[PDB]
């Protein structure tokens, strides 16, 4: 699996990675805001350039530090074309700081909240980048992304579709203490039972997410019989949601209007059983798939052409 | 009028009171006045005049409340704006953070009589009708070893609760099945007093265990788990008879099932 | 063993204790500790091992004693051979010498309030179960005016009890017909229940009267006269009905006749 | 009511009276004691005389004791042959002090308990005493002695027999809070009952004495039927005590021992009706003392033929 542009791209990167030896907290001259749950689009001056720095509050010690940026080494080997290039990690004050590819499009929970309903021409080019991701990262890494989200799929102008925040440092996760949970969830229903989740768990909220993406609403619960029919065209508890998922039939997409093609491909994710679920081999033979990667789509000119530049 | 309390409003002389090192959400201070004394500032949210019978009437009940298991509650005052909670300095560390310092002994006697200090000081509070609410391993002091409880009863102004909804780690497993299933925009839960035997239990399991439950797992597998009433094993060695008996009763879906402290006192004393 | 009680056995902190002026049977300074605080100094008694249930018990259980109506009881410790008491300081006058200064108001309302302040501090000790035993008019303070109760419970280091045997002039009309029938060599007398709410009726009656009965008689004519049960009068006016009959009640003959102070709490709150 | 000899014995108490102006607390060289329940027979060094200083703890402020010792001048006129003629009295620290004229021999309380058992011929001088010391009082002071003990009788070597501590000073009674009872007591039945007292109300205290000063016991309860069988020749509550002189017959003089002018002296004084109780008047004029006061009895001689010189 390589491509001849985006060998291109990618050594591009590996050529403005060494020029810096090391991370300096002052460096950084802060710019804008990308979000919180907080990133920086920062600007770096020894190297001259601008990236996307990520940072959230942590009470630690310094013999926890030193075990956690450890581990958080592992995202150097992880440099993939569907995958968010990293630089470093470093601490200041009280917080820990990660620094990674700046991508000028934003993720897709944010796209997905501006042009209302991605078209499903566009969701084939992100499905794919998805399963490489996921392959890639658990065959030459052992490591599955363990959290899949709208929100984790990051998008720049020059066309790349890459993932971001997955679980690696094992030592870093047991430090964030007091997390927030969500009124929209996309956990696999295995996880919810407490049962073990292999990287099948992940193509589940691949799915989930899919079928959001398409319609423009979380599909948990499905719509009512007159609110589908006027979304055509261009408060419960926690506890109850994530009930659903499991002793209730999966989300499905609509009829007529998405190809069964993606139809059959979302509805192979969402299977409850993860013993007949699809894996990451099966879908990357699926029609939808082999169909959508001899597609030609304007990835970046409808992406422009929506959020601007 | 009484939207503000004073020191001089309660039965503990204070002429003076000085502020030392920060020891610690809310800011704990390592305050003084003739003996060691913790100082809480937190200050409360703006507005909300109703708050008279949330502290004119709660804070102010703690006067009158005096246990050898429970933290000497010195007094508070509040400006409009601000709140600075008084209380007896515990001379020693907390029940958390022993109970995972390798190697404490804790044997079938001791997890035994410090389990029965938790629950002669809640029993307590069981008599003058106060829930402690967010009963944590985190609110409890041993050093000779003498076991207290502190952070009792006082909710909203607390933690652990906060359009994601933040909750903690260790007190979504305190929680009782009934109250396990919150939504975004909450206190003002359904809190009994079999929610307060029920984080006992999670403590009970964190005393022989040397932890609370569901240690890897993440927040939502919790909730649901926890909400359809799937007790953790215990048999996880070596318990078997006597113990974890108790853990049962503590985790029983229902709360009625669940018994009293003073009730619970006679399981504890029953011995293995 | 436990023949010697410290200040560190108290759930209130105490680093240091220094005491200041004389202001008083029993040395009472005038202490201090971040707080202005009362301390007496009283030398026990000589030997008498067996005072450990008489110190290591009684004394020691005045910890979780706490109430608005009652003094903080701050602590005590006691070397073998002496003894120091710790107790807030009143910050105000005695009802004795408040109830005796011309002139105060103490109306129908004022005093009905004053006897309810007594009965909710005595009714703490009631639920308790510790007996007061020397209820006088001097053993409460006034001040905002609130009304707290000191010197309870402890008898035998206390007066007023000593071959003639000494009697006091104010606790001899506070003894209920069932005490007064003492001899000469003696504690260790029927002290009930009944007994305090005696002690009240008197001063139920200093509050009305504004002095306790009995005012020019010796003391050989308490003994008999109240020792036959011939109650004072109270129509020396103005009371009449409402008041002065709860009077009979408190000064009845037979104590199970007397009502308790919970009892007795209703028939104030039942205005003239 | 004059005597020629006691004439010359009280003016000549008058001429070392005026020898002291002012009493000092630091002119009293201590000696001796008497007793307690606090008498010195102390030393005055300017006059050089000899007293009794009686002193007993008292903690009163400034404003009470200038109204205290106001009151405690009128003993000044009650100088009588049968009335302990006192000096002074000031304050010192915490306590009041009183001097009185020094009796040698002391109380009939102390004698009593030396000789065991008072002869009858002496017991009819000292009623006489008693008598006179009481009218003394009430006639020309408007005062009576309200309580009338066998220790409140003091004797000296002389042969003079005189009365001591009587109620006169009302201000000073009230400072003497928590005083002792006793368990012998000589209160009348109608003070026990709260009725008011006269003077014959002395007079029972008077006869009750009597009856102790006879027997070398106290009256009350009276004797077994092997008690007194076992005393001719040469464990109860103070409630009971005191119920037992209102509702239980009055003490009585053995028969056939005693002569009957004796025995009915003290039956009319041990009426439990001061009604129907003998006066001062009638006690002055009844057989045992009109036969008693032409009795020679060597009242000294047999004084110091018991305690000595
Ligand atoms: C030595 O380490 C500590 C001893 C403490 N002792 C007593 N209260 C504390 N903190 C505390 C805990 C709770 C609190 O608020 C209360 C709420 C309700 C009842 C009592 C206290 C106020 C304070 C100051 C303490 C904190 C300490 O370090 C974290
Ligand atoms: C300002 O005047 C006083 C304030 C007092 N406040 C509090 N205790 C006192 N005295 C007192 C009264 C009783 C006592 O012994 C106790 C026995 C049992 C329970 C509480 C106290 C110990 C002390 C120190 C006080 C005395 C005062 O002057 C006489």
């Amino acid at each position: 699996e390589l491509d001849e542009q985006q060998r291109k791209r990618l050594e591009a990167f590996l050529t403005q990675k060494q020029k810096v030896g090391e991370l300096k907290d002052d460096d950084f001259e802060k710019i804008s805001e990308l979000g919180a749950g907080v990133v920086f689009k920062v600007s770096h001056k020894p190297s001259g350039l601008v990236m996307a720095r990520k940072l959230i509050h942590l009470e630690i010690k310094p013999a926890i530090r030193n075990q956690i940026i450890r581990e958080l080494q592992v995202l150097h080997e992880c440099n993939s074309p569907y995958i968010v290039g990293f630089y470093g990690a470093f601490y200041s004050d009280g917080e820990i700081s990660i620094c990674m590819e700046h991508m000028d499009g934003g993720s897709l929970d944010q796209v997905l909240k501006k042009a209302g309903r991605i078209p499903e021409q566009i969701l084939g080019k992100v499905s794919i980048a998805v399963i490489k991701g996921l392959t890639y990262l658990r065959e030459k890494h052992k490591i599955m992304h363990r959290d899949v989200k709208p929100s984790n799929i990051l998008v720049n102008s020059r066309g790349e579709i890459k993932l971001c925040d997955f679980g690696v440092s094992g030592q870093l996760i047991d430090s964030m203490a007091n997390s927030f949970v969500g009124t929209r969830s996309y956990m696999s229903p295995e996880r919810l039972q407490g049962t073990h989740y292999s990287v099948q768990s992940d193509i589940w909220s691949m799915g989930l997410s899919l079928v959001e993406m398409a319609v423009g609403r979380y599909p948990i619960p499905p719509p009512d019989a007159k609110e589908l029919e006027l979304m055509f065209g261009c408060p419960m508890a926690i506890f109850e949601l994530l009930d659903y998922i499991v002793n209730e039939p999966p989300p499905k997409l609509p009829s007529a209007v998405f190809s069964l093609e993606f139809q059959d491909f979302v509805n192979k994710c969402l299977i409850k059983n993860p013993a007949e679920r699809a894996d990451l081999k099966q879908l990357m033979v699926h029609a939808f798939i082999k169909r959508s990667d001899a597609e030609e789509v304007d990835f970046a000119g409808w992406l422009c052409s929506t959020i601007g530049l | 009028s009484q939207t503000s309390i004073f020191l001089q409003e309660w039965d503990i002389p204070f002429e003076q009171l000085e502020i030392g090192e920060l020891i610690g959400f809310g800011q704990v201070y390592h305050g003084r006045w003739h003996g060691e004394v913790a100082i809480r500032l937190i200050d409360i949210e703006r507005d909300n005049e109703d708050q008279l019978k949330a502290f004119k009437r709660e804070v102010m009940a703690y006067r009158q409340t005096r246990h050898e298991n429970v933290v000497l509650f010195m007094g508070a005052c509040m400006s409009p704006p601000h709140l600075a909670i008084i209380t007896s300095l515990c001379k020693g560390r907390t029940l958390y953070s022993v109970v995972r310092d390798a190697k404490i002994v804790l044997d079938v006697n001791k997890t035994r009589q410090i389990a029965q200090e938790i629950v002669k000081g809640m029993g307590y509070l069981h008599a003058k009708g106060i829930l402690h609410k967010d009963l944590k391993s985190k609110n409890v002091f041993y050093d000779n070893g003498k076991v207290v409880i502190t952070d009792f009863g006082l909710f909203s102004i607390s933690g652990v609760l906060q359009d994601k909804l933040r909750i903690q780690n260790g007190w979504l497993c305190h929680l009782a099945p009934e109250i396990i299933r919150q939504l975004s925009p909450d206190d003002k839960l359904p809190f009994s007093k079999h929610s307060d035997v029920f984080a006992l239990g999670t403590i009970w399991y964190e005393l022989h265990a040397r932890e609370w439950p569901f240690k890897t797992q993440p927040a939502e597998a919790i909730i649901w788990q926890m909400g359809t009433g799937m007790k953790p094993n215990l048999s996880q060695i070596g318990m078997g008879k006597e113990i974890s008996d108790i853990l049962l009763f503590c985790w029983a879906f229902e709360q009625e099932e669940r018994p009293t402290f003073t009730k619970l006192m006679d399981m504890l004393e029953k011995l293995p």
